[PDB]
This record gives structure tokens, C-alpha cells and sequence, in this order.
């Protein structure tokens, strides 16, 4: 079973450089090409370039010739993409893909910003034969926040909304769930909020008021 | 470069029916070896792209027989028969005949289901948030179709403007609905100068707008 494991999300300052990695497993790394693709939020796919790990040879899209540098380390089965002189236009998800189009990495989110990391505040959206309840995750930076319910045991009827950018420059999101009204007195409902950039982990119990 | 054009940004399809997604190229993708270098990819929300078709007409391993590709060298069609609710996502074409490799702008597949009015719920700000000096009033519109839904806020029956923000989910892969949240943000001091908070919802499945409300202090 083949896997292309990419490095984690990066929050990087304007004018600096960032280097993302793509680690191959389950196949002979040096026998296949590695391509890099850019996806801006809510936008399409753009091709950056390609490298042959078994020779060191590269080809770039002219739009990324100045900005990007593709390398590969045969010893650690890893491909790297370095982006220089970072701007907000570089904020995107970057994917590595093995030649042939079948095998893709999971993507690496890059946010280019001078703003500070900030953890969210989590507030209950208390319920009043179906009840709606939820959690409001307010004022965090950067993205992402993940939300689960009852430590992953509750998945049916959950909607976790895409975050919105507030006028303050901070993000906010809500996650809701509909459940049987008859369960409000017998079942504990907890939203598990995780904001990795600020190490925030909140497990908010949502009680009927 | 070779320009890839996808003429339809979205295409609606009732489940069980077939659909065609078009792509065009500014140069023939036919190579002198006889192959036509065109891929079709699917991208589901929050996931990496996945290959459906390689070399214009070859079905990729693990892809259902309901997907097929064909084309002329400059015009291509991805055909999906017996479309399932699970087929929601964005379909992209890509050329790999010459560098730089280029993609089409994507075509979203929208599942046409029965029109459904939203279930509307309103949440007052929590006492926890009020202590911090801010108030967020949330209006939930649940499991509706189509995507288009207008939300208007009224405070003491006065129409609000400039103080709300909405977020909509991707079309559900099982029931083909959308959900929306609207958040009205006030300071605690301004929140406490008013009594009645209401959200009024306009949607194709409603004959007249629906209002959910609460009285502050109840
Ligand atoms: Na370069």
C-alpha cells in the first residue's frame, strides 16, 4: 500500500521562505517522478513542476520558475518544494503527486501572514422530536480548527460549517448536530475542538438551558 | 502553453440519470505514438484529487464502469451513467502532452434532489460569551435544497444590515442537502438594549418567509 506523506501546515511570514516535504512509502521512490500542484482556497488546480528523484532533473511552469525550487533526497525517500519571497498569493494547499496521476499526498496548507497565532473561545449553542445543538468556535488564527462530537462517537447529523473571516482578521466557525429530543436528558453531548496552531483543545459540554 | 477550457462551471443531474462533462484544448492532445494525453480527475470536498480516466479513454483501476471518457483530440467528454448522490464533487481535466501541464477550471456535479425547505433554529448568545463583552446570535437553516436561501435579521422588528455573516456547507453526499448558519454579532452593551431578536428565512420550499425568534431574558 503506497503512501505520499506530506509535512504539516505552515504559518509563515511575508518575505520569508518555506520548504514542504513529501515522503514516499510502499514503492521504489527513485523509479517514479514527483509533481507539485497548487490549490488556492476555493479555487482550481495549478501545476508547479516536476522532478525525477532518480536523476535530480526538473521542469518548471514559468509562472513558478522564480518562486519555487524542487529537490529530492534519495536516502530518505523524500521530495521537497521550497517557495521563496512569500506573499499572500502563496497562501494555498500544495499537493505532491507521483507521476501517473493515481497517487497523491494529502496536501500541506501554507498560510502567509504576519498576524499572531490565537486560540479560540468555545461557546455552547444550547438546545431548547428533533433538537439542534452546537458549539461556536470564535476568534482564532490561523486556520484550521477541527471539531468532533463525543470523541468521534457522534457523526450522524453533524454539520461543521466552513470558517468565516471576521472584520477583526480572526476566524470563527460553528458546528451543529441534530439529535432526538428524548436524548437531551440521558445523553451527554460534548464538542471536541482542536486548534493545533495554538495547542488549544477544548471539550465543551453542551447542556439544555 | 496549452489552454484547457471547461465551459460549464456546474452541471445539475437527477440521481439515476446520466451526465456529460466537457473539456476543450487549444492544441491537439494526440501524440504521434497514438495516445491522447488527457486525464479526468475528481476532487471531493476536503480531499486530494483522484484519477478517473487516463489517456482520454482508459478507466483507472478501482473506478466504477459507470464512468467513461471519449474525445476528438481537441474536445473531450467525461460521461457518468446512473449518477449517485455520492458523485458530488468537482471534475477536472488536465493535459499532459507538453510542459507546463495544465488543468481545466473544473465542473462541479450538483445533485438535483426534491426541493426541501430548511428547518430553522435560533440560538441566543451564551451567558459564557456575554461575560466576555460580546454577543453572537446564531440562526441555523438545516438540510434544505436548493442552496439559495436568504436570511434577514430583525432586532425589535427593525431590519438589520452590516452585522451578519453566513457560512454554507458542501452538498451532502447522502441526502443531497445543504445547511447554512447566519451569525449576528453585537457588543454585549448593544445586545442588552434590545428585547426581540429574530431571523427571517426566504427559500424556494417556503410559500412565505419563516421567522424564528426569542425574547432576551426568556
Ligand atoms: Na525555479
Amino acid at each position: 500500500q503506497v503512501q505520499l506523506q506530506q509535512s504539516g501546515a505552515e504559518l509563515v511570514r511575508p518575505g520569508t521562505s518555506v520548504k514542504v516535504s513529501c515522503k514516499a512509502s510502499g514503492y521504489a521512490f527513485t523509479n517514479y517522478l514527483i509533481e507539485w500542484i497548487k490549490q488556492r482556497p476555493g479555487q482550481g488546480l495549478e501545476w508547479i513542476g516536476v522532478i525525477n528523484p532518480g536523476s535530480g532533473g526538473t521542469n518548471y511552469n514559468e509562472k513558478f520558475r522564480v518562486k519555487a525550487t524542487l529537490t529530492a533526497d534519495k536516502s530518505s525517500s523524500t521530495a521537497y518544494m521550497q517557495l521563496s519571497s512569500l506573499t499572500s498569493d502563496d497562501s494555498a494547499v500544495y499537493f505532491c503527486a507521483r507521476g501517473g496521476g493515481y497517487y497523491w499526498g494529502q496536501g500541506t496548507l501554507v498560510t502567509v501572514s504576519a498576524a499572531s497565532t490565537k486560540g479560540p473561545s468555545v461557546f455552547p449553542l444550547a438546545p431548547s422530536g428533533t433538537a439542534a445543538l452546537g458549539c461556536l468556535v470564535k476568534d482564532y488564527f490561523p486556520e484550521p480548527v477541527t471539531v468532533s462530537w463525543n470523541s468521534g462517537a457522534l457523526t450522524s447529523g453533524v454539520h461543521t460549517f466552513p470558517a468565516v473571516l471576521q472584520s477583526s482578521g480572526l476566524y470563527s466557525l460553528s458546528s451543529v448536530v441534530t439529535v432526538p429530543s428524548s436524548s437531551l436528558g440521558t445523553q451527554t453531548y460534548i464538542c471536541n475542538v482542536n486548534h493545533k496552531p495554538s495547542n488549544t483543545k477544548v471539550d465543551k459540554k453542551v447542556e439544555p438551558k | 502553453d496549452i489552454v484547457m477550457t471547461q465551459a460549464a462551471p456546474s452541471v445539475p443531474v437527477t440521481p439515476g440519470e446520466s451526465v456529460s462533462i466537457s473539456c476543450r484544448s487549444s492544441k491537439s492532445l494526440l501524440h504521434s505514438n497514438g495516445n491522447t494525453y488527457l486525464f479526468w480527475f475528481l476532487q471531493r470536498p476536503g480531499q486530494s484529487p483522484q484519477v478517473l480516466i487516463y489517456r482520454m479513454s482508459n478507466l483507472a483501476s478501482g473506478v466504477p464502469d459507470r464512468f467513461s471518457g471519449s474525445g476528438s483530440g481537441t474536445a473531450f467528454t467525461l460521461r457518468i451513467s446512473r449518477v449517485e448522490a455520492e458523485d458530488v464533487g468537482v471534475y477536472y481535466c488536465m493535459q499532459h502532452l507538453e510542459y507546463p501541464y495544465t488543468f481545466g477550471s473544473g465542473t462541479r456535479l450538483e445533485i438535483k434532489r426534491t426541493v426541501a425547505a430548511p428547518s430553522v433554529f435560533i440560538f441566543p448568545p451564551s451567558d459564557e460569551q456575554l461575560k466576555s463583552g460580546t454577543a453572537s446570535v446564531v440562526c441555523l437553516l438545516n438540510n434544505f435544497y436548493p442552496r439559495e436561501a436568504k436570511v434577514q435579521w430583525k432586532v425589535d422588528n427593525a431590519l438589520q444590515s452590516g452585522n451578519s455573516q453566513e457560512s454554507v456547507t458542501e452538498q451532502d453526499s447522502k441526502d443531497s442537502t445543504y445547511s447554512l448558519s447566519s451569525t449576528l454579532t453585537l457588543s454585549k452593551a448593544d445586545y442588552e438594549k434590545h428585547k426581540v431578536y429574530a431571523c427571517e428565512v426566504t427559500h424556494q420550499g417556503l410559500s412565505s418567509p419563516v421567522t424564528k425568534s426569542f425574547n432576551r431574558g426568556e
